[PDB]
RNA sequence: CUGCGUCAGAUUAAAACACUGAACUGACAAUUAACAGCCCAAUAUCUACAAUCAACCAACAAGUCAUUAUUACCCUCACUGUCAACCCAACACAGGCAUGCUCAUAAGGAAAGGUUAAAAAAAGUAAAAGGAACUCGGCAAAUCUUACCCCGCCUGUUUACCAAAAACAUCACCUCUAGCAUCACCAGUAUUAGAGGCACCGCCUGCUGGCUCCACGAGGGUUCAGCUGUCUCUUACUUUUAACCAGUG
RNA sequence: CUAAGAACAGCUAAAAGAGCACACCCGUCUAUGUAGCAAAAUAGUGGGAAGAUUUAUAGGUAGAGGCGACAAACCUACCGAGC
RNA sequence: GCUAAACCUAGCCCCAAACCCACUCCACCUUACUACCAGACAACCUUAGCCAAACCAUUUACCCAAAUAAAGUAUAGGCGAUAG
């Protein structure tokens, strides 16, 4: 098939880029995901998951300025519009955050630890422990991939030789290095999870399709069948 | 219900699907042309 | 000219000029009421109202205000005994009209 | 239900098509900004009609005519009809050289020629 | 960091060389010589080609380095497309200016007694607004660009008719695409403003003096409030290739050379489109310090100093509903320090000239509530709009 | 369907199409003056004309390079607004009408009207009677419109010894095109507006038919023909428009003749044109007994200057600029 | 794609007719651009703030409209579409057919070839007294009408051409899988995504199961009252059909 | 399914996958029709008709498959596997 | 006596022989039959199955370059059908 995808912009700006739907076909134009399809058209807003991004001509730490915490369709939480010095970018907005709050960004990692404020991105390796994070990193220069949801917040469970476990929101725990910058506090939109759809009508907004209507006997238990050995085989079922 | 007039006519998709653009596109609508020149058809393609 | 391959033109390039034309026009007359300055020729499809009014000014000495061409449909209706369509010529239809009244 | 055997022209298809379809006539501009054309005086083909006034020929000719026989015009003829008889005086007189063909007629390079002989870059 | 673009929208990389021409002393045999693309024979090489000739439509310009006009240092350029992020705050800085909140006194005095009043001004307003939003064109319901350049025209047609009372409004025009160029330093900040758009009001005289003597002597107490960490040049178009040059619009002997008042239209139909009523009076402020700017370095040259006779330059801007007015005055050329004398510019935010208008007749359960016609129309607005332009002529 | 009329068209001999499609007559020269019992100052007049002109050509710096194509949308379309905004207000003292007049620019001028019979040629609806209609619509550059209507120039019931033209065959050789779309009958604003009444108008040709074109196409002679017809088709419209909104139309004839002005340049050449509507009856039912024929007036196209070098005017012309003056000093006749 | 314009024709079957006969054959004629289509120098750089009379207010589903800097560039109106009683359904087919106006017309049309007034058949109108006694069933028709049970929460969806449902889907709930990026999922990150069950909510329960209940239904039954030719018991009239005459077949 | 468009009177109501009710979409019941006007229609009676709506245009998914609010539905008037 | 019925060529089949065609002008890979602008896309990969074996599952003949003969022989093969 003649499929182009819509990500071809390489340049960032906080313009919303028109997108356009796939309906779970991949290029080939076949459906690789079910359920996917129609809904209210959305304008993807690019969103730089790398906190600390220094401009140009300048380096180290910097402050941003808030500007304005608004929606966005493609993500379950919230945005944020900050200027930092001579630019504006967009970031994921945290819990407690408003238009006018100063957020600061380092990659200063000090003897001892430093108060916490959140919103504020800082390396695991100035953090106290126990302190929620999100949006973390792997590794330093790799950008915020883990903890992204609404209300989602990771646990500073401890920090040995350089590198720092992070509790992850599905109770798994993750060592990656000291050095990696993650976001204090939670994120936005805490009471997401708590919405009601009310009606078919508002899934089929969000460009969510109604399942298959085949009765599925197939399942995790029931569709994989254990196979009975030899000895055990005669034992499978007794007529009653 | 009432059936037959499946053909709804338009010149835009009779030619992407049919035009010789489109048959030579492929190495087997090639042979399609291929095969309507020995036969001797009036019209190759639309 | 018809018929012919036109010399490919470039910003600076020079004139391009016909010496032997093969475009033959013919006049007739129009088929409903028209204005006593319009005259009606037949002309080849490739011809153009520019090429015409330079041909009319150029060769017959006759000065030409306004060109208005339109491309005529020949009836494909007819069929032979062979029941296969026999196509009637296309032609184009120039309306001119005489300058100076 | 579509004819597939009638010719294709700009009288069949949507608007696109039919505004995209010509009739063979040769394009004398080009379109700017804004849907405007803007046509090239060097590309209309300007007539070059000779006057004539007092002119001999007539389109047909008299039947009291000799019935002269066929003689299709030929390199070789033309080359000893033109150049020879210049080449036979420069010949006897003694001063030939092949350097100097370019003054007998002779083109090394058909570049910088208002009318090139191939490819030809001028109409009938 | 995540880069944008994935690699299948970029253009993919050339097929590897044929391994012919890694043999030294071997002349691979291509395809060039067909003058077309065939699979069993190699791929040549062809070296870049250029046109020959100057061709407008198919021109490509030098790379920017090769700009005869390329500088290191950045000019930052203002015009009619900058948003301001913080607005009158970050305009104030710039033009090195203090704000005061109100016209001034004398041009407010000038409206004050009745006898400058317009005949039956208010039904005027009325009509020209009705007009412009309802009788202007065949569709029920006008777009803004359409009626916000006509009620602002009209107004100043309305304000053109008295000059049967006062003979001193002969003596000025209005000035369609217009254009003006300023440049300056602030704190080793290259800057510059390009307007266009609007309405030039000129005139044959300067405006006189708004601010006494010892009222613009005040201004070196008052220091210019900060909005760290957002940078003064925000939103401004950063450019290395510019030609520092000043231009007032128009050459040496134009009847009217001295600005009067600056109309600035926000005629767009979206509403992300228009600017906001704290971005329009920073747009304002720029536009009246880069025109009276312009006019200073004309006539005293292009030295940095405080001016001797300070000079003038009105604004009002508009979104067709709501009106700002503005009042600039330089008292300085000298901007590259934050200390000394400092400019004076008088501010109006949010005059409303008609709180809401109804083009169909709001019928509920077969009662009309609301008639066609303006809601909540301020006669008072349009009074500020006649004493700016009723000032220097009376 | 109706035939589509522009005033500024490229038809050949267009003003004796029109003159039939609005039964209207044309006269040489300007109505005559109404023999019926301040200082105006020509220098500052003349001055301001200057200035005006002057600083679209010289004056003003364009950012970018104006081309000859954009030289009417860019140098004559902003002179043409800016010389009447100027002239309106420096002959204020002198006419009191313009002080409470409304000024337009660019607003679309509609007039729909119905005049002729036709038998349908081929189709189902062969051998019918179907009207021909017509349609103006008609965008004028600048235009005045007053509450109080102005004096007529000729009494209603008077008629001249000229034949209005009369076309031989159908509409669509002139060429005229015919195309279904809203019918609207526009002075320029709505029914509601109190000034319904036209004063004055002022139009700028197309560069298509500016004066040099034509004269590369043998059109020397067709050069005074575009300035009446434009005149005549805008006019018409601006006059029959204005008589439809004091409710007369075919049936109920205009009881008092409705009058307007035109003023059509090219941005050097001006012509000057009157325009008075005695009938509104054109419909073969009520055109077959009407004795009575609009009325047009014209003058021949003049320069305004000569040559425009640096900021110097040669050959600037007080008659032309008068001309545009006493257009506008014309005020409606005062109550007692 | 010339397919009721003109003219002529040994013409002569469009489902009848036909001399001017003509929706046949041949020739001749025609639809004229302003509308519409066919657009744009390069390189960088810009574009947070819906729409809805956009002003109130109130939202979510988060939306349908913007440049500047420098360089290059000042030649001019070409080309094509334009007809009709028209298209897709083997047909001059009671079907299918997007949008703008007119909302009853200012436009477009003709249900009866002539006759007779048998049966049977179709549609419609009227009816004494009775008012479901008809019938698998108040189906049809008339009238403008109450109370429930069963099933399914509801709007919605499906067997195009015998099944519109109690079936599917559905919020809500529940299970299972996954710790991550440059083409689907996703330019996303466990308050997420996928694979499934069940079918809201509320109550009760295990450590998953059972009832209740709001509205809702061309679902399946039952019923008051009314209504009526459904019936006791049919009848009259009108129209189509019918039969006869003429044409086609 | 994708792209970019269009349509939804009036009334009761309220910021409703609300009610009545046109256009429009669908096809519940009955009758006509059964080589019919129609290889699924007609008349009346019905369900929906601001939404999970209807719809025009172009593009995509192709038979060991596609697509599917699973009817073994549909994929050019014989689909338990197109021609 | 109507409808009709009759007719002899057009051309074709199989061999031999010999190895065949494609630029008059114009248009023709874009929506073919369309005068006239920055591409970078590039070709190659066992046939299967029906059928026979009275099912079917290994298997089942398909010119490979000299007619004949060796010879349906040596061999192969659910040592079956058959292949050779
Ligand atoms: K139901
Ligand atoms: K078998
Ligand atoms: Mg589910
Ligand atoms: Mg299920
Ligand atoms: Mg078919
Ligand atoms: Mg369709
Ligand atoms: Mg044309
Ligand atoms: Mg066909
Ligand atoms: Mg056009
Ligand atoms: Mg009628
Ligand atoms: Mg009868
Ligand atoms: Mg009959
Ligand atoms: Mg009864
Ligand atoms: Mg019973
Ligand atoms: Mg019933
Ligand atoms: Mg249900
Ligand atoms: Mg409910
Ligand atoms: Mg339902
Ligand atoms: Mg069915
Ligand atoms: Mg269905
Ligand atoms: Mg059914
Ligand atoms: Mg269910
Ligand atoms: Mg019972
Ligand atoms: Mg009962
Ligand atoms: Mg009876
Ligand atoms: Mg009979
Ligand atoms: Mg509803
Ligand atoms: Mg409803
Ligand atoms: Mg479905
Ligand atoms: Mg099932
Ligand atoms: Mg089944
Ligand atoms: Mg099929
Ligand atoms: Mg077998
Ligand atoms: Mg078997």
């Amino acid at each position: 098939a003649n499929f182009v995808s819509w990500k071809s912009r390489t340049k960032y700006t906080i313009t919303p880029v028109k997108m356009r739907k796939s309906g779970g076909r991949d290029h080939t134009g076949r459906i690789r995901v079910h359920g996917i399809g129609g809904g209210h058209k959305q304008r993807y807003r690019m969103i730089d998951f790398l906190r600390f991004r220094p401009e140009e001509t300048k380096s180290g730490p910097f402050e941003e300025k808030v500007i304005q915490v608004r929606y966005d369709p493609c993500r379950s939480a919230d945005i944020a519009l900050v200027a930092g010095g001579s630019r504006k970018r967009w970031i994921i907005a945290t819990e407690n955050m408003q238009a006018g709050d100063t957020i600061l960004n380092s990659n200063h990692i000090g003897r001892m630890a430093v108060a916490a404020r959140e919103g504020d991105a800082h390396p695991l390796g100035a953090l106290p422990v126990g302190t929620l994070i999100n949006n973390v990193e792997s590794e330093p220069g790799r950008g915020a991939q883990y903890i992204r949801a609404a209300g989602t917040c990771g646990v500073l469970l401890r920090k040995v030789n350089g590198t720092a476990i992070i509790q992850l929101p599905s109770k798994r725990q993750m060592q990656v290095l000291e050095t990696c910058v993650a976001t204090v506090g939670r994120v936005s939109n805490v009471d997401h999870n708590k919405r009601v759809i009310g009606k078919a009508g508002r899934n089929r907004w969000l460009g969510k399709r109604p399942n298959s209507g085949r009765w599925h006997r197939k399942g995790g238990w029931a569709g994989r069948k254990i196979r009975p050995l030899p000895p055990m085989k005669s034992y499978v079922k007794l007529p009653s | 219900k009432a059936r037959g007039n499946e053909y709804q006519p338009s010149n835009i998709k009779r030619k992407n699907k049919h035009g010789w653009v489109r048959r030579l596109s492929t190495p087997a609508g090639v042979q399609v042309i291929l095969r309507r020149m020995l036969k001797g058809r009036k019209s190759l393609s639309h | 000219a018809r018929n012919v391959v036109y010399p490919l033109y470039r910003l600076g390039g020079p004139q391009l000029r016909v010496f032997r034309t093969n475009f033959f026009i013919q006049l007739v007359r129009p088929g409903v009421a028209q204005p006593e300055d319009t005259v009606q020729f037949r002309i080849p499809m490739e011809m153009t109202r520019v090429d015409l009014r330079n041909y009319l000014e150029g060769i017959y000495n006759v000065p030409v205000a306004a060109v208005r061409t339109r491309v005529q449909h020949g009836s494909n209706k007819r069929r032979d005994h062979r029941n296969v369509r026999i196509k009637k010529p296309d032609y184009k239809v120039a309306y001119v009209q005489l300058a100076h009244g | 239900g579509a004819d597939r055997m009638s010719k294709w022209t700009s009288k069949r298809g949507p608007r696109s098509f039919r505004g995209r379809k010509g009739r063979g006539a040769k394009g004398i501009g080009f379109l700017t900004s804004g849907w405007r054309f803007v046509q090239i005086k060097e590309m209309v083909p300007e007539f070059v009609v000779p006057d004539l006034t007092g002119f001999k020929l007539k389109p047909y000719v008299s039947y009291l005519a000799p019935e002269s026989e066929e003689t299709p015009l030929t390199a070789a003829q033309l080359f000893s009809e033109a150049v020879a008889p210049a080449i036979e005086k420069d010949f006897k007189d003694g001063t030939f050289d092949p350097d100097n063909l370019e003054k007998y007629g002779f083109e090394p390079t058909q570049e910088g020629k208002l009318f090139q002989l191939y490819p030809r870059n001028f109409l009938r | 960091a995540y880069e944008w673009g994935v690699r299948s929208t970029r253009k993919s990389e050339p097929p590897p060389l044929d391994r012919v021409y890694e043999i030294p002393g071997l002349e691979p045999i291509t395809f060039a010589g067909k003058m077309h693309f065939v699979p069993w024979l190699a791929r040549p090489i062809f070296p870049p080609w250029d046109r020959g000739y100057k061709d407008p439509r198919f021109y490509r310009s030098p790379p920017l380095h090769e700009h005869p006009l390329y500088k290191d240092q950045a000019c930052y350029i203002f015009h009619h497309r900058c948003r301001l992020l913080e607005g009158v705050k970050q305009a104030l800085w710039l033009t090195k200016t203090k704000l005061i909140e109100g016209l001034p006194e004398k041009v407010l005095s000038l409206v004050d007694d009745p006898r400058n009043h317009i005949e039956n001004q208010d039904e005027c307003v009325l009509n020209v607004i009705s007009h412009a939003r309802l009788w202007q064109t065949t569709e029920e319901i006008p777009k803004r660009e359409t009626y916000c350049p006509v009620i602002v025209d009209n107004l100043i047609q309305l304000c053109k008719s008295q000059i049967l009372k006062h003979p001193s409004l002969a003596r000025r025009i209005c000035v369609q695409n217009s254009t003006f160029s300023a440049t300056w330093n602030r704190e080793s900040l290259l800057l510059q403003v390009r307007g266009s758009g609007g309405a030039r009001l000129s005139t044959k005289d300067p405006l006189p003096t708004i601010a006494s003597r010892e009222e613009i002597e005040a201004t070196k107490n008052h220091v210019l409030e900060t909005f760290y960490p957002i940078s003064p040049i925000i939103d401004l178009h950063e450019c290395n290739i510019y030609d520092v040059k000043n231009d007032t619009g128009f050459q040496e002997g134009y009847p009217y050379p001295y600005p009067h008042t600056l109309y600035l239209l926000d005629k767009a139909n979206l509403r992300p489109h228009r600017l906001q009523p704290d971005q329009l009076r920073a747009k304002m402020i720029l536009f009246a310090f880069g025109s009276a700017l312009a006019q200073a370095r004309l006539l005293y040259g292009n030295d940095a100093k405080v001016l001797e006779q300070p000079v003038v330059v009105q604004s009002v801007g508009t979104d067709g509903r709501v009106f700002h007015f503005l009042v600039f005055q330089l008292n300085t050329t000298d901007l590259d320090c934050n200390e000394g004398v400092k400019n004076l510019a008088w501010v109006d935010s949010d005059q409303l000239l008609y709180q809401h208008f109804w083009c169909l007749p709001v019928i509920k359960k077969r009662v009309v509530v609301e008639p066609v016609g303006p809601v909540g129309f301020k006669p008072e607005t349009f009074r500020k709009f006649l004493a700016l332009y009723l000032h220097g002529a009376a | 369907m109706k035939y589509m009329v522009y005033p500024q068209t490229f038809a050949l001999n267009a003003d004796r199409w029109y003159q039939y499609f609005t039964k209207t007559v044309f006269l040489s020269g300007l109505p005559p003056p109404p023999a019926e019992p301040p200082a105006l100052d020509l220098a500052a007049l003349r001055a301001v004309a200057c200035d005006c002109l002057l600083q679209e050509h010289f004056y003003l710096r364009r950012r970018r390079r104006v081309h000859r194509y954009e030289e009417s949308e860019v140098i004559s379309l902003p002179f043409l607004d800016q010389l009447v905004s100027t002239l309106v207000g420096l002959l204020s003292p002198h006419n009191p009408a313009l002080a409470a007049a409304a000024l337009d620019y660019r607003c679309p001028v509609h007039f729909y009207w119905v005049r002729g019979e036709e038998i349908i040629p081929r189709g189902h609806r062969r051998g019918r009677i179907d009207d021909l209609r017509y349609q103006i619509d008609d965008k004028p550059n600048n235009q005045i419109r007053i509450s109080k209507q102005l004096a007529e120039f000729v009494p209603l019931d008077y008629s001249v010894p000229i034949e209005i033209p009369t076309i031989k065959c159908k509409p669509d050789k002139l060429p005229l095109f015919k195309r279904q779309y809203e019918n609207h009958i526009f002075v320029g604003s709505k029914t509601a507006d109190p000034c319904c009444y036209g004063h004055t108008q002022f139009h700028l040709l197309p560069d298509k038919l500016r004066r040099e074109r034509l004269l590369r196409q043998n059109c020397a002679d067709q050069i005074e023909v575009v300035f009446r017809a434009n005149a005549i088709a805008s006019l018409f419209a601006w006059t029959g428009a204005q008589a439809m909104y004091q409710g007369f139309w075919s049936e109920a004839d205009v009881t008092r003749p409705f009058v307007s002005q035109a003023v059509i340049t090219d941005g050097k050449y001006f012509s000057f044109f009157c325009y008075q509507l005695n009938t509104l009856a054109l419909t073969t039912q009520a055109d077959q007994n009407n004795p009575r024929k609009n009325i047009c007036w014209g003058t021949q196209s003049k320069p305004l200057y000569e040559t425009i070098e640096d900021n110097d005017v040669k050959g600037f012309n007080d008659d032309v600029l008068l001309q545009i003056v006493h257009f506008l000093l014309n005020r409606p006749k005062e109550e007692k």
